[PDB]
């Protein structure tokens, strides 16, 4: 079972942020050996925390780490560009295995914050006719990019047969990202209306589409 | 420096075994690790190795499945994959547990291997099958290429000609293991019913070449 870090943070340059790790008293509040790891696109991660407290030779000391209870916490002074990127924090447990936060993407500002363009397509007519139908849910132009997205059949949840992309990179210097919905033609006749609703950076935006 | 190999793509119940070559340090005096990194999500531990081999610690997931294992006398970590599912898709690299005097495991991963890939799915190669996406004074429209198998396929529209306002998505993987990627062009609403809007989908592995007329 991960430990539980926030899906993100963000910053702009100069400015001090922090991120949480917050385990079981099994294996975060039960031991001193918290570490914590940086990872750049397509690179492989590197310490920047151990012991809880401790540098590795060669680590800025803008990088500091604390424990209080079950949550330990990561904290980087002065965000410079080069800080950013995803980190993850690994555990020792009661049982001498080893355990990962679930991870933190960390965007250290370029622009200002910008909100996503979302576009809903109802299931093409092509498809329906081939015993298919799928929705597309496009969202473009927003930053950080980090997006929950969600689904609603009528005002009721979905969470059956969902897939949505990683947020990609536009030549725009903003994201883009996309959550498609299967269902039977069935399904998509019998309900009154289909929802998207992506929620970023606290907001919540929302398109709908009906037979 | 450490090296991953022994990957590749493989059906879900196949086996595969991967191998990390070390060097550059004493092997059989360290602890080491296996982890791996599903695309597009978190890192993920998998199995530990005590440096001589007399004890081994697996992860939930992965138990009891993959079974670590290593060779003092080769300097090599070894993983060993059995009834392989589609979860275990995802990068495996081979990380070194620091360590030394009063070894002593510190508890922090200082060496990574630059990873090796495992792609476990049931898809065949396959052509895509293409849909339009209809629009509804600023028009969106675009295709739906669903069910493509593997990556890439490149889509133009109009041939090349109109390359203004087209935004091509990332595919998503679907739990069947086919690919499916959207298109789209932002058009002048005037346009529509005067203009012709052609997307052209091209898919090198398979050789299929498809093209679909949109329209309101």
């Amino acid at each position: 079972s991960a430990l539980t870090q926030p899906a993100s943070v963000s910053g702009s340059p100069g400015q001090s942020i922090t991120i949480s790790c917050q385990g079981t008293s099994n294996d975060v509040g039960g031991y001193e050996s918290v570490s914590w790891y940086q990872q750049h696109p397509g690179k492989a991660p590197k310490v920047v925390i151990y012991d809880v407290s401790k540098r590795p030779s060669g680590v800025s000391n803008r990088f500091s780490g604390s424990k209080s209870g079950n949550t330990a916490s990561l904290t980087i002074s002065g965000l410079q560009a080069e800080d950013e990127g995803d980190y993850y924090c690994k555990s020792l447990t009661s049982t001498r295995r080893r355990v990962f936060g679930t991870g933190t993407k960390l965007t250290v500002l370029g622009q200002p914050k910008a909100a996503p363009s979302v576009t809903l397509f109802p299931p093409s007519s092509e498809e329906l006719q081939a015993n298919k139908a799928t929705l597309v849910c496009l969202i473009s132009d927003f930053y950080p990019g980090a997006v929950t997205v969600a689904w609603k059949a009528d005002s009721s949840p979905v969470k059956a047969g969902v897939e949505t992309t990683t947020p990609s990179k536009q030549s725009n210097n903003k994201y883009a990202a996309s959550s498609y919905l299967s269902l039977t033609p069935e399904q998509w006749k019998s309900h009154k209306s289909y929802s998207c609703q992506v929620t970023h950076e606290g907001s919540t935006v929302e398109k709908t589409v009906a037979p | 420096r450490l090296v991953e190999s022994g990957g590749g793509v493989v059906q879900p119940g196949s086996s595969l075994r991967l191998s990390c070559a070390a060097s550059g340090f004493d092997f059989s005096r360290q602890g080491m690790h296996w982890v791996r990194q599903a695309p597009g999500q978190g890192l993920e531990w998998v199995a530990f190795i005590k440096y001589d081999g007399s004890e081994k610690y697996h992860a939930d997931s992965v138990w009891g499945r993959l079974s670590i294992s290593r060779d003092n006398s080769k300097d090599t970590l070894y993983l060993q994959m059995n009834s392989l599912r589609v979860e275990d898709t995802a990068t495996y690299f081979c990380v070194r547990e620091a360590g030394g005097p009063d070894y002593y495991n510190y508890h922090y991963m200082d060496v990574w291997g630059k990873g090796t890939t495992v792609t476990v799915s049931s898809a065949s190669t396959k052509g895509p099958s293409v849909f339009p996406l209809a629009p509804s004074g600023t028009a969106a429209l675009g295709c739906l290429v669903k069910d493509y198998f593997p990556e890439p396929v490149t889509v133009s529209w109009n041939s090349g000609a109109l390359t203004s306002g087209v935004h091509t998505f990332p595919a998503v993987l679907q739990s069947s293991g086919l690919y499916s990627l959207s298109s789209v062009v932002t058009v002048p609403s005037s346009s529509l019913g005067t203009q012709t809007y052609i997307c052209n989908v091209n898919h090198k592995p398979s050789n299929t070449k498809v093209d679909k007329k949109v329209e309101p």
